[PDB]
RNA sequence: AGGAUAAGUGCAUUAUGUUUAUGUGGUGAUUUGCCCUUCUGUAGCCA
RNA sequence: CCCGCAGAAGAAGCACCGGCUAACUCCGUGCCAGCAGCCGCGGUAAUACGGAGGGUGCAAGCGUUAAUCGGAAUUACUGGGCGUAAAGCGCACGCAGGCGGUUUGUUAAGUCAGAUGUGAAAUCCCCGGGCUCAACCUGGGAACUGCAUCUGAUACUGGCAAGCUUGAGUCUCGUAGAGGGGGGUAGAAUUCCAGGUGUAGCGGUGAAAUGCGUAGAGAUCUGGAGGAAUACCGGUGGCGAAGGCGGCCCCCUGGACGAAGACUGACGCUCAGGUGCGAAAGCGUGGGGAGCAAACAGGAUUAGAUACCCUGGUAGUCCACGCCGUAAACGAUGUCGACUUGGAGGUUGUGCCCUUGAGGCGUGGCUUCCGGAGCUAACGCGUUAAGUCGACCGCCUGGGGAGUACGGCCGCAAGGUUAAAACUCAAAUGAAUUGACGGGGGCCCGCACAAGCGGUGGAGCAUGUGGUUUAAUUCGAUGCAACGCGAAGAACCUUACCUGGUCUUGACAUCCACGGAAGUUUUCAGAGAUGAGAAUGUGCCUUCGGGAACCGUGAGACAGGUGCUGCAUGGCUGUCGUCAGCUCGUGUUGUGAAAUGUUGGGUUAAGUCCCGCAACGAGCGCAACCCUUAUCCUUUGUUGCCAGCGGUCCGGCCGGGAACUCAAAGGAGACUGCCAGUGAUAAACUGGAGGAAGGUGGGGAUGACGUCAAGUCAUCAUGGCCCUUACGACCAGGGCUACACACGUGCUACAAUGGCGCAUACAAAGAGAAGCGACCUCGCGAGAGCAAGCGGACCUCAUAAAGUGCGUCGUAGUCCGGAUUGGAGUCUGCAACUCGACUCCAUGAAGUCGGAAUCGCUAGUAAUCGUGGAUCAGAAUGCCACGGUGAAUACGU
């Protein structure tokens, strides 16, 4: 029964909670969905959308699924080493290169995703749609996008990538 | 919310009853009030300590007292003279000479009514009701039973609100009329209001109980077949 | 005599599958929304 | 600015507490008052509101709006959008401007580097410095936000000359098509006329009426009239600039599609302005009118009926040009082009094929399905992009109000054209899930219908409901989910209701105080409560202080409360439905809401079972254990039974017997297991058979999660919260059950399958410890008081009735039905008048199987007759269960 990815690291991130309605047919029942953000310190593709009777339960089977069919993924440093626009169906977020002397700057639970993510000195606005369920992809398609050091000069910085597979 | 008639349409069809008593004519209602009178004044007195089921029992020129608990020797006290009070009380009650003895029912660490004191303390004190009907499912299937079902309801929370919530897991099937299985019906008030919890426990399908008797009584322990029958 | 591809025995309503009056506005379900991990960390929030 | 001296003195606000955004309890009122920067709230136990405690934040300040930046790629050159959300110009052609595949020559407008001059001061910025830090001011450096020219380069764009082809243009050859302009031409329905033949409906539609017609309609033969129109081929085809083009053919001519020979050689791209240009109707004149139609009338529909639908009927439609060219005026996607895995459809140049069927392969064509890389919020796109992009132009900045106003312009003339705000408002708007729902398409079930049979509704009665009435005729409940139900035995009591007496620890518990013991017998007053007197008794525990018990008296604490609120609640239950499905844990597919399972086919009580897709594992409904019946085995042998046998009137009453039912229980037997048909192989249904019995044997148990603000605060639990000389409590009387009727349910009749008369038969089950009960005496009968007896298989209710035997009866209220009413006799109790129940004597009406409406039922059922019981002070027409006699049919949805 499945594989798992782990971080030495706990993260309960709790974004959004819901109910499911039929209102005739069975009339409406006690039932909750529930969306938890499962990263690693330096980020994971981790999302998982679950559903269950009542709100532990549910949230616990969302956690079981931000952990299954993903893997974890990993940047250096604090900042990003690529000024890219991450855009994921609708919801679009901006990086731009930065230093250590800002940290987060951030509100609600994005400030709690993008620490995980290591793109929050980069963290710049975002914009299209920034509700709770959407917004929180930072470290997911902003790290796909993914820019990371490897290089020891600027003018060997393409050189270096090539000889990586050839 | 229907709530079909979960245990009275089921009984003493191989189903066990808290009472156990033969009366019959006019006089049938003179000794269900002091079988109510008794089971209500008893179970007060050795309130000390928790219990698990009540039995109270009218045989030929006697009343016995069945009682079943966590531990034994519990509600007996110490050298003899709690358990003599408790037999004065019984016969006060019923105008009966009195016995009781102790004895524990199938799975004693458990039972329907101390879940529900669980489940309470958390909405009495207006704190921690959101996982609580949940953690007492899971302790409880943890200590036995096959399977159980809890219904909460109150203005729970504290809440200036009605909510009804459930909890059912394992096999618990609800038009069975086998095996005794174990129920209460929980009723208190605190600040805001009243509370309430509706127990459902199972232990077994043909585990506890009675069972069906396997022979006649008729042909049994006779040592002479005859009175006459014409053949002497 | 070509109204003789004889139905290519390939044929079936063949392209709108339609019409005999209506009835106000909101309302259910919780005050811990809590029971997965070292370091880089988290749901009021922590190793 | 400093020293020294008194002294705790001389002193704190402002804003927040539902969420946005640093904080929650109680009281108040109960969508009211009042709050809101935004979002919004208030409808009872309010953390939104009003006040208080407390909590929170800033602080001699605090809080707050308007405006600027920023939050906001929502201020977008860096850095937004335009298929559908606001947004591609209506379309072609193209000057100015912006832009230029590729090479050589050449020039150096822009380009970039280098050089030099300039850019004072700190509040800002970077480094010092000084004033009690700081705020402030300031030296050196600087962002100094602004600016200059020379020298040099040619990688880059721009200028220019000659090519190149890798862009585009052009000739002949061939090919497809409804492009444009102008000519030619046939058959047949509607419509008409004529004559012949010929008689009554024809028409219209959902069904319908208005319409047309006997003056001869409709239809039919022959022959003439006339104009729009031209199938099927015709397709997702093809053509035109986009909208646009449709009978077939030619003339004049455009524009596209292919192929080889041949040529020119960036002649290129886009396009502000611009000129040019119409599907349709609008519309001037000319042509023309068979059918249909806005209007106008009339029908049909209905609260009407302008929508819906029809019928007459006109301009219009129908043709041609012409006047401002409207729109869903579109590769929905600007223009045009380059590049990116294909396959195939429609249909077409052409090479090749057995030309083997709109085909395949070779190589182009527009044009469409399908899906990969990549893209979307979703549908969808995908080589014709919505991909990767290119240049260059158009356009958008929340909604409504507005494609209007306003301005410029064009138009006989209505109009067209780009395109806005105050004001209003927190939304408006693209997409999709599941429920419900289609009147879009289709599938399924319950005795829900059918196949019938009977019942309520009509009579009368029983009993509940409302209407209506009084002192009051108490509520709760309102198809299915109220009405033989809470609230099953209702004189008062009951009991809510109403009135009259009477008292406040109080009917009841404990605790203090006083008078009577309670209990029993007994006279009396008053309504009875209550009290007085007589006679019996002074018990119970003890400090004989004093109290419990019952009753009166009194005080607190406290008891009591069909006290309100069922959006404040707990417990509890009705519905869908035996729907045939619902849920618990968990994975997966989508960004997700959520689905999937839990949905299909076939089969079922069934998540049962064959097939099968993301469902896997398990529970619920259902199956089961269960009690019961049926024969039959089996044991007991009375309070049960009797084949033979005795006492004997021939009765298990009793000597006696055990073949036998027979009672309550172990159970056996029957499993859709078999066989055959049906059924997708298959679950399973039906048939088949022995047998007491076959459809999961007969019966019963038996009903998911749960919305429904469903109904009870009135069993009972209970807070907020009110009375506690009372929203408690003792006593009598009155009323629900009145009567106007309607309404739910059931009862028994209207017949003759029945009633009557006479004669005649067999039960099952159960209830009786203040009770019923043989005998007894009394009694028209019911019953009465006494009592052996009883514990109910012993004794009694009990003559069980319908049914059976024979005769009888004809739709006449009878030979059915027997209500009312006079009048007598009875029950529990001082006390039966209205409100109670049963017996019986005489007379005698309503009612002919009841309309709208409407349900239950598959077999011990349905129907119908009696019986007992629960209830139960007193009594049943009901209910509940039993036994007598005991049915039609189940195709079909």
């Amino acid at each position: 029964a499945h594989i798992e990815k782990q971080a030495g690291e706990l993260q309960e991130k709790l974004i959004a909670v819901n109910r499911v309605s039929k209102t005739v047919k069975g009339g409406r029942i006690f039932s909750f969905t529930a969306l938890t953000v499962v990263g690693d310190g330096n980020g994971r593709v981790g999302f998982g959308y679950g559903k269950a009777r009542e709100v532990p339960a549910a949230i616990q089977k969302a956690m079981e699924k931000a952990r299954r069919n993903m893997i974890n993924v990993a940047l250096n440093n604090g900042t990003l080493q690529h000024p890219v626009k991450g855009v994921h169906t609708g919801s679009r977020v901006f990086m731009q290169p930065a230093s250590e002397g800002t940290g987060i700057i951030a509100g609600g639970a994005m400030r709690a995703v993008l620490e995980v993510a290591g793109v929050h000195n980069v963290l710049a606005k975002a914009y299209g749609s920034t509700n709770p369920i959407n917004v929180v992809r930072a470290t997911i398609d902003g790290l796909e996008n993914m820019n990371s050091p490897e290089m020891v000069a600027a003018k060997r910085g393409k050189s270096v990538e090539e000889i990586l597979g050839k | 919310g229907q709530k079909v008639h979960p245990n009275g349409i089921r009984l003493g069809i191989v189903k066990p009853w808290n009472s156990t008593w033969f009366a019959n004519t006019k006089e049938f209602a003179d000794n269900l009030d002091s079988d109510f009178k008794v089971r209500q004044y008893l179970t007060k007195e050795l309130a000390k300590a928790s219990v698990s089921r009540i039995v109270i029992e009218r045989p030929a020129k006697s009343i016995r007292v069945t009682i079943h608990t966590a531990r034994p020797g519990i509600v007996i006290g110490k050298k003899g003279e709690d358990v003599e009070k408790l037999r004065k009380v019984v016969a006060d009650i019923a105008g009966v000479p009195a016995q009781i003895n102790i004895a524990e029912v199938r799975k004693p660490e458990l039972d329907a009514k101390l879940v529900a004191d669980s489940i309470t303390s958390q909405l009495e004190r207006r704190v921690m009701f959101r996982r609580a009907m949940k953690r007492a499912v899971q302790n409880a299937m943890r200590l036995g039973a096959k399977g159980i079902k809890v219904e909460v309801s109150g203005r729970l929370g504290g809440a200036e609100i009605a909510r009804t919530e459930w909890y059912r897991e394992g096999r618990v099937p609800l038009h069975t009329l086998r095996a005794d299985i174990d129920y209460n019906t929980s009723e208190a008030h605190t600040t805001y209001g009243v509370i309430g919890v509706k127990v459902w426990i199972f232990k077994g399908e043909i585990l506890g109980g009675m069972a069906a008797v396997e022979q006649p009584e008729k042909p049994a322990a006779q040592p002479k077949k005859q009175q006459r029958k014409g053949r002497k």
